[PDB]
């Protein structure tokens, strides 16, 4: 219910502030990983790791 | 880290060099003095320390 | 004399062009031994520094 | 001034590192170092680049160890105070061909070859100017110009006359990966390498700019909603006037 | 602390305006409203009204100073060309 | 009473950023003052952390900046933030001063507030010049030569002032270590003169776009303009991040990556872009002494404004002719900068001399004449005589 | 800073010349229409800067009923500008209502101030 | 330290901080004088000084 | 500005002390007085009065700590000489 | 050397004292090292390199 949602997270400021901090910890690690993955994939074949393995054939 | 080789040091003289802002010693070892270090006092004077970890290269003590 | 073009500053190339003078390649003007500029938008002549003589020698200062 | 003393403007090429999501082509960086060592290094220096910065970018750790160990560097004096020499290590810097500036001008008809560690950033045109200058030597100077002796013609150089002669000719370098080394191919590879020398943070800077813009754009949109929510009472506010009775 | 001089602003309760009588105000809580009401309508019709009233005070001075700049750039380019050598000597000298 | 009003330190916070009574009609142009406060904080913090890795010797100054970019972790972020942040500092300040010129914020009750701002403008120009010289590139060395050589035109004592400023016979090692020490100090004088700026604003409060009294309708600063300032704060860092991570050298000069050499002239010598309009005014007078005097006049004529405005209404909101001629001055300023980055050619010399005349004629001729004409038009347009 | 005594002196001379009243007034009516203050619910006399001692006595001596109305028009304009809109066309101030209601109280206060200055610099013809 | 012992990184950063802290001290002196101006100073007798004051 | 909390000092005219009544004060202009009057008499007799009433609070603590310092300094000289080398062994280790 | 003039020696005497030592000069036009006699602006040299 919307009354139970307010009573758990939005009634006490301590829980509201703690939830923001715990949501920033999770966002921090996930956002970094998803950005390097897209950045590396957009530049496939131009990285040192790509060319190092090619000359290793 | 420092990169100094051990193929340019004679036998029987001290060499003191500076690393990480502090000095260290190095010198070739002798036949029986290290065996005297085996026969030196175990724990009756100052420190219960064996020669097992003090030297890992029996020809250089640093 | 000072090795600076009398218009906007330059470098003199050693004994190249004109009446055996020097060269101001910033625009294309040359020099002469007298230090008298013969062509260009130079307003005046080359400036000489102050100096003294060691009898027959030359100093700078 | 005239267009001759201005210098011809370089055109725009489609470099692979152009673009907000693009990085350096690390195969051209590796090829570009070979061109520098075999052609450029005879007269130009790279004194702002250390040996260790090449590891993990265009060479393995062991390869750079063998590259630096072919040069002699000054060591600490011995016990008697006499000077000594030692082979290079990863913490050193790439050495130059001349001991001082007088030596350089003596070997180049009085002209000084500049250092090539920031040359891409120090010229108006960047990579397009270096490439156009290396491939823009005409076989003949245009009818009318009078070159001073010991100088060459290049339309891309301000003034026209340049003390460096053409140095890139077809099939003068044998690449290890089998790429046909032509004048255009070598000029393209050495320009990418020099760009990495000037901006070694290019790859990681563009990745950090993606995170910064995404996060900052969300905050700008969220703050617009919050401002409009807090101002709702003042934005919709009504006033009525009823003139008072005289008293 | 000592007193200060006479200003033209006060604080809450003694702001320093005329006496107010006969004006009534009404307001509704922001928690009971729609913050984004009419954004699409204002982005087109209100934006057109605001632009249409001020665009003549900005563009005319801008166009005067841009036509001046372009006319001076072309003249300089012609002066330092092969076809402008007869005019360069008669002006700059 | 509340603890925020009774405490000695909190009462200064409450009276300035919490309970301050603001007019309800001020638009987003009233947001540039809070942005200038964030710019000053950014420049001080990045400068201090960069100063832990910098050497002011003339033989090590250029190489220490290259050391920051390459060897210091995140050091290129600090340098590009400091170099581009200074460019954005002058962007906001130019718009901050044009807001008060449009809305008549210099008029009678707030003359002291306007005068303090002119002092902050002079100090900020000096601070940016001193920090540019600390890089010691080809444009910073030759820019310092021309600027400091203009003091030699002062009669009698002119030549001695240059030697005292240089510390020698030319721009050398004593000059470069001199300028880094002053570049550390002057920003703290600006921070102390910003507090005097806010003290003179608090006596009568802010103005409004309508130009009339705001004592009939006020709202507190907190939760109404705290969140309206947060909107432009986030937009400010978004545009700055674009220039720092995707185009860090668009606002600079490529010749400042060539180390300073006193023996080779770097062809055309120009200052940074925000000093270009004042550089063109100096070059328009064919006389060193007179030309130098005119350059500081261009900043001192701003003090004549409260006395050449003969209008009984404050601002340009309801004035037809004043609105038109205001943008003539604005775009005249932009053309002056273009001439400052040009060569000394046939058309450009006369273009900068006429545009210099328009700059001064605006305060001393155009504003007094226009403001008297509009006063009559307002009168005869409604009186039945 | 230009006194209303000087403004009226120039204006009254124009309004009594048959030629001058024929070209200046038509361009003055268009100037007022383009100014656009009537579209916010304001008269010209509400735009005069009031932070001088002369205009503080004029507003003090203004009759009470006229002073209440002026406060409503000023508050109404601030709220309208806050929304970046204009007033509905039926609420605009008309030409016959844009009258100089505060002008007589300014000219009288200014005349009294001018006489005081002339009397502090009096010189008896001894 | 900025490294492994007291070295060049340490000395260069200690001079930057020695320049800054004096300006922080000047800011806390003003806060020092602001808290004194509330009740004024005291006297060697240890009693109220509101009955006899001089500028 | 808003008013602040209640303090224990006021300003000239409302300093905040008790109400005063029945106290008269007299003073003479310094231009008609003699500065330096009585300095020689005060330099000897007043100084002796002030010194006598306070010197015991300062000298007794000073003499206690000075005797402790000299006694502990003389002992150190004895341990590090040839005469007291035997005691230096036991006390130290 | 210049700090001894007017304190314990004459200008003409200090010049002779300095000219008995050798200092590194600017390289010649071919870039080789060079030497020169001392001047008043030089510092007193030590015995060990
Ligand atoms: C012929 C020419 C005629 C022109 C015709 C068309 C021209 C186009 C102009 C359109 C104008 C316009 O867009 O605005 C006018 C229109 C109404 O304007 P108005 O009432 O006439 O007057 C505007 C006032 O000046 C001020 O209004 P306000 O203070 O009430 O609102 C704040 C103001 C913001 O104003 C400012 O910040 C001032 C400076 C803005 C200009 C520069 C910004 C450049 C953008 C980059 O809003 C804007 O103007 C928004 C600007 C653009 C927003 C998009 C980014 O405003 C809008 O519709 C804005 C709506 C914005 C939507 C907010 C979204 C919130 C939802 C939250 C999403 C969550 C984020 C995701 C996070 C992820 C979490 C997991
Ligand atoms: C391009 C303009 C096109 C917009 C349009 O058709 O409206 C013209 C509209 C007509 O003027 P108006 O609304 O009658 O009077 C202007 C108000 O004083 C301005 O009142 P406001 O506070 O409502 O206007 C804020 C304005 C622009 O707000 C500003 O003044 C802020 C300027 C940007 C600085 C913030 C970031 C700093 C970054 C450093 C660079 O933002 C917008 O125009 C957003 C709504 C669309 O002019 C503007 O809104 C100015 C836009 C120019 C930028
Ligand atoms: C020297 C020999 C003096 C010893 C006997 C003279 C007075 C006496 O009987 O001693 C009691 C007398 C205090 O007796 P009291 O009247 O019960 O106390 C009244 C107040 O405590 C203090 O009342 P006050 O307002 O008179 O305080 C001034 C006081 C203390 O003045 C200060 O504390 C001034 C602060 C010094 C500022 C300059 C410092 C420069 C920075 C460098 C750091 C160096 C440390 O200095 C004097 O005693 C000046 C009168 C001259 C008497 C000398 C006559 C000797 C033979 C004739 O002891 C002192 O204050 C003398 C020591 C002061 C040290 C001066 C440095
Ligand atoms: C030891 C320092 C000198 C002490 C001499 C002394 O204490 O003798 C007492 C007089 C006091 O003289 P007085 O302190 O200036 O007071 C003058 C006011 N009468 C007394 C005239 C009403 O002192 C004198 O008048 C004689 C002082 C003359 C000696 C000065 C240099 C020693
Ligand atoms: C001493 C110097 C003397 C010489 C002075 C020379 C300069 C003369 C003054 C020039 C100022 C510009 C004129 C203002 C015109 C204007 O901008 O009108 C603004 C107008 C109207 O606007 P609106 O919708 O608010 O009104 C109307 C309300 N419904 O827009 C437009 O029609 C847009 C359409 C144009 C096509
Ligand atoms: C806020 C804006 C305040 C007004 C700025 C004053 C005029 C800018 C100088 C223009 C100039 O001098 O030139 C333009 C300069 C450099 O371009 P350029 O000089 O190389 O070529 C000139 C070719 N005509 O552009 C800039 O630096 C951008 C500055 C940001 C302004 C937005
Ligand atoms: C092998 C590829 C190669 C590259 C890339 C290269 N050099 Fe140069 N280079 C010079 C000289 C001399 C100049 C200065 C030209 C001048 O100042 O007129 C110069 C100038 C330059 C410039 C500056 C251009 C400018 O606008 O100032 C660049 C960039 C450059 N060289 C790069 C001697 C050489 C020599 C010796 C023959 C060789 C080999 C040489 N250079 C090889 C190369
Ligand atoms: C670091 C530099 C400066 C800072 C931090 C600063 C700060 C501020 C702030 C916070 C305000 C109130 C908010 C606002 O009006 O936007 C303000 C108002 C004002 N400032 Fe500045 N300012 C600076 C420079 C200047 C300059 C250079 C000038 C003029 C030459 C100036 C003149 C004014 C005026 C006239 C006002 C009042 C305008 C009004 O309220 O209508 N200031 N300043
Ligand atoms: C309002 C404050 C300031 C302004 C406007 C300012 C401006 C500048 C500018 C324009 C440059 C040239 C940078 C470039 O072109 O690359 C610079 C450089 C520099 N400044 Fe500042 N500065 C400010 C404050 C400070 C402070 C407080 C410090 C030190 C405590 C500092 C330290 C430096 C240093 C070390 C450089 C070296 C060059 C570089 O790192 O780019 N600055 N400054
Ligand atoms: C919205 O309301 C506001 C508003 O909130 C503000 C702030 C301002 C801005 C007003 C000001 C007066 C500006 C305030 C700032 C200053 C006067 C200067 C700022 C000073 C500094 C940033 C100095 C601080 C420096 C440091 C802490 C040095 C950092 C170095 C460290 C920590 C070294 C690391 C430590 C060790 C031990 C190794 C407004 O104008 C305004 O509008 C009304
Ligand atoms: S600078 Fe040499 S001719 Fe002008």
């Amino acid at each position: 219910s919307f009354s139970s949602l307010y009573k758990t997270f939005f009634k006490r400021n301590a829980v509201f502030v703690g939830t923001i901090f715990a949501g920033a910890f999770v966002f921090q690690t996930v956002f970094d990983t998803a950005i390097t993955s897209w950045y590396e994939n957009h530049n496939k074949g131009k990285l040192w790791k790509d060319v190092k393995a090619r000359i290793a054939a | 880290k420092v990169e100094v080789n051990l193929a340019a040091i004679p036998l029987g003289k001290n060499v003191v060099v500076k690393w990480q802002g502090k000095p260290v010693f190095i010198r070739h070892r002798t036949p029986h003095e290290i065996q005297e270090a085996n026969s030196v006092d175990m724990s009756a004077l100052k420190d219960p320390q064996t020669d097992a970890d003090r030297v890992k290269d029996p020809q250089w003590l640093i | 004399m000072l090795g600076i073009c009398t218009h906007l500053g330059c470098v003199p190339i050693g004994e190249a062009g004109d009446f055996g003078g020097w060269f101001c390649p910033c625009h294309g003007s040359h020099y002469d031994i007298s230090g008298r500029i013969r062509k260009g938008p130079a307003p005046l002549n080359l400036e000489i520094p102050a100096y003294e003589f060691d009898g027959d020698k030359v100093i700078v200062g | 001034m005239t267009a001759a003393e201005h210098g011809l403007h370089a055109p725009a090429y489609a470099w692979s590192h152009n673009g907000p999501f693009e990085t350096f082509d690390h195969a051209s960086i590796r090829r570009g170092y070979q061109v520098y060592r075999e052609v450029c290094a005879a007269c130009h220096s790279l004194d702002r680049v250390a040996w260790r910065t090449l590891v993990g970018v265009s060479h393995t750790n062991e390869e750079v160890r063998n590259m630096a160990e072919e040069f002699e560097y000054d060591d600490e004096p011995d016990e008697q105070g006499n000077p000594k020499k030692r082979p290079g290590k990863l913490s050193d810097y790439i050495p130059g061909p001349y001991p001082n500036e007088q030596a350089a001008r003596a070997a180049n008809q009085g002209a000084l070859p500049p250092d090539l560690s920031l040359i891409v950033k120090a010229r108006h045109g960047g990579c397009d100017y270096i490439f156009s200058l290396l491939t823009g030597y005409p076989d003949e100077p245009p009818a009318g110009v009078a070159l001073p002796p010991g100088s060459n013609y290049n339309p891309y150089f301000p003034g026209g006359s340049i003390a460096m002669a053409r140095v890139l000719f077809d099939d003068m370098v044998e690449y290890e990966d089998g790429t046909p080394a032509t004048t255009s191919q070598m000029a393209k590879d050495v320009t990418t390498f020099l760009n990495w020398c000037a901006e070694p943070e290019h790859d990681e800077r563009k990745r950090l700019g993606l995170k910064t813009v995404i996060i900052l754009s969300s905050l700008y949109l969220l703050s617009i909603w919050v401002k409009k929510f807090k101002w709702a009472g003042i934005k919709t506010r009504k006033f009525v006037f009823n003139p008072p009775k005289p008293r | 602390g000592p007193p200060s001089g006479k200003t033209y602003m006060g604080w809450w309760g003694h702001m320093g305006g005329p006496k107010q009588k006969g004006i009534t105000s009404y307001a509704v809580s922001p928690y009971a409203q729609k913050p984004l009401q009419g954004i699409f309508h204002n982005a087109v019709f209100n934006s057109f009204r605001r632009f249409k009233s001020q665009f003549l005070y900005v563009l005319i001075p801008a166009g005067i100073y841009w036509y001046w700049w372009k006319n001076g750039n072309e003249y300089n380019e012609f002066l330092y060309s092969k076809a402008g050598r007869e005019e360069l000597e008669r002006v700059n000298v | 009473m509340a603890f925020r009003k009774s405490n000695v330190y909190l009462s200064l916070v409450n009276s300035y950023i919490i309970d301050s009574p603001q007019p309800s009609s001020i638009n987003y142009w009233w947001n540039m003052g809070s942005l200038l406060g964030l710019c000053l904080v950014i420049q001080i913090v990045t400068g201090i952390f960069m100063a832990m890795h910098y050497s002011s010797n003339i033989e090590l100054a250029f190489s220490s900046v290259e050391h920051i970019m390459r060897d210091v972790h995140n050091g290129y972020i600090l340098r590009y933030l400091h170099a581009n942040g200074a460019s954005f500092f002058f962007m906001v300040m130019f718009m901050h001063m044009a807001k008060g010129l449009y809305y008549g914020s210099y008029r009678s009750p707030r003359v002291t507030l306007w005068n303090v701002g002119v002092i902050i403008f002079i100090l900020t120009i000096a601070t940016a010049f001193l920090g540019y010289c600390c890089v010691y590139g080809q444009m910073s060395h030759w820019g310092a030569t021309v600027i400091t050589n203009l003091f030699s035109a002062i009669p009698f004592v002119g030549n001695d002032i240059v030697s005292w400023l240089w510390g020698g016979f030319s721009v050398s090692n004593p000059t470069i270590q001199r300028f880094f020490a002053l570049h550390y100090l002057v920003p703290f004088i600006i921070a102390a003169m910003v507090i005097m700026h806010l003290m003179a604003l608090h006596i009568h409060g802010s103005s409004n776009p309508l130009g009339i009294t705001g004592n009939l309708d006020r709202i507190p600063m907190h939760s109404y303009f705290i969140f309206k300032d947060l909107v432009t704060v986030f937009l400010f860092m978004l545009i700055l991040a674009l220039f720092v991570f995707y185009s860090p050298n668009t606002l600079g000069h490529p010749d400042n990556y060539i180390p300073g050499n006193p023996l080779v002239t770097p062809a055309s010598i120009v200052p940074e872009w925000y000093l270009l309009p004042f550089y063109a005014i100096l070059r328009s007078i064919p006389d060193k002494l007179l030309g130098v005097i005119t350059m500081f006049a261009a900043i001192l004529v701003l003090l004549v404004l409260p006395f050449t405005d003969r209008s009984v209404v404050r601002g340009n909101t309801f004035k037809v002719l004043s609105k038109f001629f205001f943008f003539i001055f604005v775009f005249n300023f932009v053309l002056l900068g273009q001439i400052g980055a040009c060569h000394v050619e046939v058309p450009y010399v006369l273009m900068g001399q006429i545009a210099t005349f328009i700059y001064f004629a605006y305060f001393l001729i155009i504003v007094p004449v226009i403001s008297t004409i509009e006063n009559v038009l307002f009168y005869i347009g409604r009186v039945n005589k | 800073p230009q006194s209303f005594t000087s403004i009226a002196r120039i204006g009254d001379y124009i309004l009594k010349s048959p030629v001058l009243s024929k070209l200046c007034v038509p361009v003055a009516n268009q100037f007022i229409n383009l100014a656009g203050y009537k579209k916010l619910g304001l008269k010209f006399d509400d735009l005069i800067a009031e932070e001088n001692p002369i205009m503080q006595t004029a507003l003090r001596r203004l009759p009470e009923d006229e002073s209440y109305a002026r406060a409503y028009r000023i508050i109404r304009a601030h709220q309208t500008e806050l929304t970046h809109h204009l007033l509905p066309r039926n609420e605009w101030i008309k030409a016959q209502e844009d009258v100089p209601y505060l002008l007589p109280y300014i000219l009288e206060a200014e005349a009294a101030a001018k006489e005081k200055d002339e009397l502090d610099n009096i010189e008896v013809s001894k």
